[PDB]
This record gives structure tokens, C-alpha cells and sequence, in this order.
RNA sequence: UAUUCCCCAUGAACGAGGAAUUCCCAGUAAGUGCGGGUCAUAAGCUUGCGUUGAUUAAGUCCCUGCCCUUUGUACACACCGCC
RNA sequence: GAAGGGCACCACCAGGAGUGGAGCCUGCGGCUUAAUUUGACUCAACACGGGAAACCUCACCCGGCCCGGACACGGACAGGAUUGACAGAUUGAUAGCUCUUUCUCGAUUCCGUGGGUGGUGGUGCAUGGCCGUUCUUAGUUGGUGGAGCGAUUUGUCUGGUUAAUU
């Protein structure tokens, strides 16, 4: 068990949707760490309620 | 796409020798085992571990595979 | 024991936070003692605003995810059993209930 | 069940050391625990092609960590061991020749460690 | 039956040990809560589960990528006898209810 | 393969834009920063926010395109048709 | 390119603001390029895919490594299946990935066969969901009647009204 390896620590190599793993138009914000369609999905589900 | 013409140069695939590597132990007369070469300096690998002449390499084996020098 | 205590109401429903807010005074004014009644601080509006198309097209049209969080809060002095009566009553929803012990 | 048959003496010992992880197994693993105490029991073959192998194991055995035992045929010699992963119902399973281990760590105790450890070391 | 032997001894024994082993998808942890005497992340946790499963003896769910896997009463042979834990064994689901 | 920033240094076209065409009526257009989002690094991007805050229509279908009604229709892949 | 009615500043009038001109930005087109991966083609494709990308992203090219070949089914007891190898030839790499040496884990290994397992491979004219839009336009539907043998039709409308069969 030895290589796979760089900087996974800043820039989208580190950060994924914790629901499906895809790594990009992500919602860093408010430490969700969604995929933005990841959002509408489990949205209601958080508490994001579309008012006006 | 393209279809991959590749130079003609099909890198081999390589077996690391097939060797029965333990008959080369010098039983003199009665039990006793001990041959000279050159040694490396592990921990693992301790005394016992044993070395070589190739084009080159010579390696140590011992550290189970964790630990070969650059010789 | 009369310790400063401070009980922070924080929850998202305003209405089944405000029956627990004043639970927790009718609670209290039972037993009387103090209080410096409901506090009513800025309600965060925790606002995202991501566009309504996965993938790429049509007339960009987004939508504007929105949750609020009220936090209420109310003073109080008191034993160890008129918090441990006022607390663990009036609880039930989605309510995050916080208690300081004194001053700071 | 578990009384000891005829060469099932050794084979529940090597099955349980096999499992228990810690075998000296061979010539080499086996003179290197043979010259610390990582030795304990073994196995050697009667049948050997240039015997200096099987010198360097009675030699060794010898000394004071006193081993022994026998086993005829190289051909058997395994399959008392760890050396098979089930691919066909019948156990055809594998086939060259066999030879020298150093059984380590035994497997817990009892078992066949009472039978063989007891009846080698007094063989009476 | 297989790879490195030390991590994955282990890992069927704490299977055993437990009634269910959750996990993460992620290669790149060396370490996993519980056990993880060493490195031993997913891989050789997965390599081992995600064998046991298509093999019979182990059951999965996913749910936003983890692995969820359960332990299957074939299985209970399988694993005990890996292991030649005793014939009552015992794994974990006990369970003392009312 | 000026990352981004600063400090120097060079120091361009543009003196209101040819054929076209979108935007909208009140705290509206415009300017104006500022947040947010995007971010290790970072925005000429958007989405919000005030702030300064005008002119002018307040009607019509004249162009474009929409609704109903009546009607004609050899069109019903519906006129970007059929022939 | 019929007619009445009605309506929208993605229409006009009355303007201002611009826009279309310059430089610059970045969006696409093309050429060029080994590579400038790529989706998206009037409108409702063009700072849009949250698409501000050194490395990751990234798939794509010039390479080059790595195996993470589940699973079973087969093949491999030992003169140890090759689990895993500290100085150099090299190589980019302290990649045992490979050319001797060998010293350990030690029942793992390896080689077949079937079979997977993925794949930012393919196909959005094979589909789910989600979105875009015809279209914040006034429209749509049935129960009972009444009309038509019956598809159908009225109710669902001349006119006044209304942002809006309201």
C-alpha cells in the first residue's frame, strides 16, 4: 500500500458531493458540500424551502 | 477516433525470473551454513541477508519487500 | 441556591418555537421568581441561490433555496430543579434548546 | 470427533499453526527459526534429493529446542498444512513433491498439541 | 483466504465480532473507526466484503456512497470456520430484548 | 504557459461609433460601490444589497409576436405546408 | 398577403440608456494545431454545463507509470505457490515496473475459463428524475340537461366589462 498522491487537500481533487462523488458546481457554502442538483434532491429534506 | 498504429516496439511483460534460487547453500560435510558475498544493512534483514553480481543489481529481500539499495 | 441562568431558544419554527417561549415564562411564573421575558434577535436567512437546470440549458432560470432560524432567548434565576423541570418539559419538535449557567 | 488417527497427529497441529500464523515453513525459514527459538516442531522428508537438506534439518533439530519426527514420501507432505482454495468439490487440489516446515505458535493448545508433543518428547 | 494476511485476519474477526460493519467508499483513509491495527482502509475492508458478498456470505446496501454491509447466516459457516471460532461462536446479535 | 498582488518603467486605439437592434413606467432606467455565490490562490462572471437617483409612454395595435370569436382553406411532418 | 373583437414594452410609439464602432475581457465560430477534450445550433445555443480551469480538475495528447482482474470456476502440498525486497543499469520515479542476487509474509500467491468492474466510453430518436420552453399567455375540464344515428357539440357567448370563459 504506497502511491496516490499530491495536494488532495486544497482544490477539487480534496472536495466531492457527499452523495454521489461528483466534483463540480458545489455547494461549499454552509458546509453542505453538495452537488448543486444534490441540493434539490435532499433540500427539503435540510430545511431550504423555496418562499418567494 | 483514431485506431492506435504504436511503435513497433511492444514492451515486454516481464516473468522476474523463474529461479529454484536455495540450492546455492554450502553444506561443508556435516550441518553447517554459512557463504560470502556482499551484505545489506537492515534490521529485518539481519546479517543473513545476502548479495550479488548482475548487469549490476544485487538486491536485499528481507524487510519481507521493504528495503532494496541503489547498487 | 439562584444562579443568572440563561435558557437560548434556537429553532426554525416560529410557531412551535413560541409555544415552548412561552411554556418556558408560564413555566416559571408558576414557580415565580425572575425572568426578563422572550428576546427576539435577527432571524438568520440562510439563503442559497442555485440554478434550477442540472446540466447546462434553457433561459437561465435559478431558484432561491431559503431557511430561516429565529432564536429566541429568555433570562431567568433559579435552582437545579426549576431548570431541570422548565428544560425537559416543552420540548417535542424540531427545537434546539441551550442553557448558560451564568453571566458568561 | 478429534481423537487422533494415524498420521492426523501432526496434521491437526500444522492445520491450527497454519491458522494461527506462524510457520517457519522451509529450509530456509525453517534453519533460520531452528538457529533462534522461532523453532519449535516439524515435519522433514524421508525422501531427498541430495540429503544435505535433510542434514541441515536433522542437524539442526539435534541440538538443544530438540525436534523430530519422520513422514515417508515427499509426495504427501503438504496437504496436513495450509495449501489449497477449495476450486473443485472432489480436493484434487494441487500436486508436485513435499518436504521440511517448522510448525511455530502451534495453534492455541490442545487438540493434537497434548497427542504429539507429549508422545515425542516422551516417547515411551 | 487471501491478501495481505494480518490486516485481513482481522477484518473477518471483527465482522465476526459485530452484528453489522459500516464503512466509507474512499481508498485513500489508512485508518477505519474500530480495528485498523494498521492502515487497512477501504481496501482489504472492501477487497474482503465486496467478496464475501458475491461469493454469498455477506449482504449489501450503498446509500450515499459508505457500503452497508450486513452479515448473512451463510456466512456465520464461512467466516467461523475461517476463523475455527468455537461451534457456538456467538457474534454479536446476541440480543437480550425484553 | 505575464497565477494573484505590489513597486517602479514603456506608454496604445478610442474625440461618441457604419448596416442593424433590447429595456422599460416609479423608487423605474443609468451610475455607484458593496456583499454573497464562485476561492489554497484568486475575479471583467453572475445574484442580492443599498446608495445616488433621472428623462419619458400611461396609449395603441403602426412593426413583431399572443389570445379569443366569425370565416376561408387541395394545409393535419399543419405554410419553415401543400403544389 | 380574411374579417371583427381583445392583448405583450422578449412590440411599437415618446426616451434614455445603451447595444452594434475602439481597446480590452472572456463566450462561442473558424483556421492552426499532435492537443487546442467537450456538450449546447434561430429563436427558448454565445461569462451557459454553475464551464474564473498550473498541478487535481480531465475526460483529451506525448508519454509514462499503477493495477483496485470482484466473484466463482478451474490451475498451483515443499528441493517453499513468489506475499512482499535496503546500494546501481536505468527511469522521470528511492516505479523490484523490469535485466543477476537473493535475503522474508508465508497458503497469500501466480496461469487458464467463465465472468465481471468500472469507464467525465457510446448512444438524451433506448429511458427515470430533473430541468428548458409553447407560456405568468389566458386557457382547460368534466356531471346532469339540451342538439346532433354518430365523431362530436352546447354549456365554453353578440355586447359591456376585466390584469385575467373574470
Amino acid at each position: 500500500g504506497f502511491y496516490w498522491s499530491h495536494p488532495r487537500k486544497f482544490g477539487q481533487g480534496s472536495r466531492s458531493c457527499r452523495v454521489c462523488s461528483n466534483r463540480h458546481g458545489l455547494i461549499r457554502k454552509y458546509g453542505l458540500n453538495m452537488c448543486r442538483q444534490c441540493f434539490r434532491q435532499y433540500a427539503k429534506d435540510i430545511g431550504f424551502i423555496k418562499l418567494d | 477516433k483514431k485506431s492506435y498504429t504504436t511503435p513497433k516496439k511492444n514492451k515486454h511483460k516481464r516473468k522476474k525470473v523463474k529461479l529454484a534460487v536455495l540450492k546455492y547453500y554450502k553444506v561443508d560435510e556435516n550441518g553447517k551454513i554459512s557463504r560470502l558475498r556482499r551484505e545489506c544493512p537492515s534490521d529485518e534483514c539481519g546479517a543473513g541477508v545476502f548479495m550479488a553480481s548482475h548487469f549490476d543489481r544485487h538486491y536485499c529481500g528481507k524487510c519481507c519487500l521493504t528495503y532494496c539499495f541503489n547498487k | 441556591a439562584i444562579h443568572r441562568i440563561r435558557i437560548t431558544l434556537t429553532s426554525r419554527n416560529v410557531k412551535s418555537l413560541e409555544k415552548v417561549c412561552a411554556d418556558l415564562i408560564r413555566g416559571a411564573k408558576e414557580k415565580n421568581l425572575k425572568v426578563k421575558g422572550p428576546v427576539r434577535m435577527p432571524t438568520k436567512t440562510l439563503r442559497i441561490t442555485t440554478r434550477k437546470t442540472p446540466c447546462g440549458e434553457g433561459s437561465k432560470t435559478w431558484d432561491r433555496f431559503q431557511m430561516r432560524i429565529p432564536k429566541r432567548l429568555i433570562d431567568l434565576h433559579s435552582p437545579s430543579e426549576i431548570v431541570k423541570q422548565i428544560t425537559s418539559i416543552s420540548i417535542e419538535p424540531g427545537v434546539e434548546v441551550e442553557v448558560t449557567i451564568a453571566d458568561a | 470427533g478429534g481423537v487422533m488417527d494415524v498420521n492426523t497427529a501432526l496434521q491437526e497441529v500444522l492445520k491450527t499453526a497454519l491458522i494461527h500464523d506462524g510457520l517457519a515453513r522451509g529450509i530456509r525459514e525453517a534453519a533460520k527459526a531452528l538457529d533462534k527459538r522461532q523453532a519449535h516442531l516439524c515435519v522433514q522428508a524421508s525422501n531427498c534429493d541430495e540429503p544435505m537438506y535433510v542434514k541441515l534439518v536433522e542437524a539442526l533439530l539435534a541440538e538443544h529446542q530438540i525436534n523430530l519426527i519422520k513422514v515417508d514420501d515427499n509426495k504427501k507432505l503438504g496437504e496436513w498444512v495450509g495449501l489449497c482454495k477449495i476450486d473443485r468439490e472432489g480436493n484434487p487440489r494441487k500436486v508436485v513433491g513435499c518436504s521440511c516446515v517448522v510448525v511455530k505458535d502451534y495453534g492455541k493448545e490442545s487438540q493434537a498439541k497434548d497427542v504429539i508433543e507429549e508422545y515425542f518428547k516422551c516417547k515411551k | 483466504m487471501l491478501m495481505p494476511k494480518k490486516n485481513r485476519i482481522a477484518i473477518y474477526e471483527l465482522l465476526f465480532k459485530e452484528g453489522v460493519m459500516v464503512a466509507k467508499k474512499d481508498v485513500h483513509m489508512p485508518k477505519h473507526p474500530e480495528l485498523a491495527d494498521k492502515n487497512v482502509p477501504n481496501l482489504h475492508v472492501m477487497k474482503a466484503m465486496q467478496s464475501l458478498k458475491s461469493r454469498g456470505y455477506v449482504k449489501e446496501q450503498f446509500a450515499w456512497r459508505h457500503f452497508y454491509w450486513y452479515l448473512t447466516n451463510e456466512g456465520i459457516q464461512y467466516l467461523r470456520d475461517y476463523l475455527h471460532l468455537p461451534p457456538e461462536i456467538v457474534p454479536a446479535t446476541l440480543r437480550r430484548s425484553r
